[PDB]
């Protein structure tokens, strides 16, 4: 039934966010930060929804998602992980 | 507000937009554009800074006037005040006095400083050689605090 | 009973050293196993536990260090004031003489602690070092 | 798509991909595959589709379905804090996939 949506607010301030983590990513050297790995946070927020049942994106939630994958970006690197956990930390 | 309305992109047209309605000249206008094309890789929230920047180096290009008339300097943060649709004038305080301090020791401001011949150096040898006789930054010095205490006081009075 | 089970013939403690001591320390003791074809990869800015330790050379340390301390600082006054306090301390002593290893002539500096106080250092630290040993 | 040695006939038979349209295929021990296999879902993965124009036949089945996949680095454990990548015999399109 549910196939939630988002609005306009939060998207630009995501890829604010976005940019953010692409110069701590270009910080860490090699990284496959693409469209893919942006693309991912919306596609697990509205995941959220639905575990909501909200039609649109909440706060929360979006936040949720940005942590998610993050870190699961953070697991996959190096050492720098450490310095990463607050290099990328300015999301949380 | 727009300086509340942070993470934005001041790309080189945006920005040369921001240092044209002033009416910055070519060397301080291209010193813009390299030092937001550097901020953004290290920005925190861009607004500020940005703001900041832009008032500091406009409070020297100019000199001539500012200190030779001191309603200019509440003309400036009163344009801006109203083209960055500011709260009041104490958080632009905050901006200037703050990015200033963060732009001080650049070789850009030295630059700035030294080539236009307006007014560094007497404070680099006391700096740098370290006398006790150099100002401890906890008090404005005689200059801005002229600056400041004449506009205050004419806007006042 | 309570004396008969123990020899109680001794008369890991919480060394005086601090921070910044605690970091020279813990980054001199990684090329007791790190030889320096590996560190500037496994600290790059983008079993020998057992063994005898090898020997280190100065700015390997310095450079080790600058990596893993928590840009925040590049000070070195404090850093070589406690460098000075170790080796007065006998924890990183040097193979040559007593009088020209603060020269830059040949020398080699080594540490010469256990890898207990080591885990202590780095548990007290809160820093963590099993990661820069693998095999 | 085959043909039928009995029967003589032209059929073509849902994969994985196919027969999970609209839902999850579940596949693990990915490093235990060949390459190949490796190739066609990456393909698969990038067009959420199967296309196909062979021998007597056209036409585009459509593969919506997600994929789960449980893998196993590369000979043991992980190393180390070594790069994820490093770590697999995963090739990088696939993994940004």
């Amino acid at each position: 039934k549910i196939y939630p949506k988002l609005h306009q607010m939060d998207m630009d301030k995501v890829s604010r966010v976005y940019a953010d983590l692409r110069r701590e990513s270009i910080s860490t050297g090699s990284f496959p930060i693409t469209v893919r790995h942006l693309e991912s946070i919306l596609r697990i927020a509205e995941s959220f929804a639905k575990m909501r049942l909200s039609e649109f994106v909440s706060s929360y939630d979006l936040d949720r998602a940005i942590k998610v994958v993050v870190d699961s970006f953070v697991d996959a690197q190096k050492v720098s992980v450490r310095r990463q956990l607050r290099r990328s930390f300015a999301i949380y | 507000s727009l300086l509340v309305k942070k993470y934005c992109k001041m790309t080189t047209e945006e920005i040369i937009r921001l240092c044209n309605d002033f009416e910055l000249p070519r060397e301080v206008a291209y010193k813009i554009v390299d030092e937001y094309n550097i901020n953004a890789s290290r920005l925190v929230c861009p607004w500020q800074l940005v703001c900041g920047l832009v008032l500091n180096c406009t409070f020297i290009v100019f000199n001539e006037r500012r200190r030779k008339d001191p309603r200019i300097d509440h003309f400036i943060v009163s344009k801006m005040c109203s083209l960055m649709l500011t709260s009041k004038v104490d958080d632009v305080i905050e901006c200037v006095k703050l990015v200033k301090e963060l732009i001080i020791g650049e070789k850009w401001f030295r630059d700035l400083q030294i080539r236009y011949d307006d007014f560094r150096y007497d404070e680099i040898i006391f700096r740098k050689l370290g006398s006790m006789l150099q100002t401890t930054n906890i008090l404005v010095t005689d200059d801005q605090y002229n600056i400041w205490k004449k506009r205050i006081e004419m806007d006042l009075a | 009973i309570k004396l008969f089970l123990s020899t109680d013939d001794n008369l890991s403690q919480t060394y005086d050293l601090s921070i910044i001591s605690k970091y020279l320390l813990i980054a001199s003791y990684i090329c007791s196993y790190l030889e320096p074809r590996y560190d500037a990869s496994i600290f790059s800015r983008k079993n020998p536990r057992y063994l005898q330790p090898s020997l280190f050379a100065i700015e390997r340390l310095l450079a080790i260090f600058q990596a893993i301390f928590p840009s925040l600082m590049k000070a070195n006054i404090e850093v070589f004031q406690n460098l000075s306090e170790l080796h007065t301390l006998k924890l990183i002593a040097t193979t040559m003489n007593k009088n020209i290893d603060y020269l830059s002539p040949k020398v080699r500096w080594k540490v010469n602690v256990p890898w207990e106080i080591i885990k202590e250092i780095s548990e007290s630290v809160h820093f963590n070092i099993s990661d820069y040993f693998s095999d | 798509v085959r043909k039928d040695p009995i029967t003589k006939e032209w059929t073509l038979e849902g994969g994985a991909l196919v027969l999970a349209d609209k839902g999850v295929c579940l596949i693990d021990e990915f490093d235990k595959m060949n390459d190949q296999d490796r190739t066609s879902i990456h393909e698969a993965m990038e067009q959420q589709s199967i296309s196909i124009s062979k021998a007597g036949i056209v036409t585009t089945l459509q593969a919506r379905c997600s994929i789960i996949a449980a893998a196993n680095p590369n000979g043991g454990r992980y190393n180390s804090t070594l790069p994820l990548a490093q770590n697999v015999s995963l090739t990088e399109p696939i993994l940004s996939r």
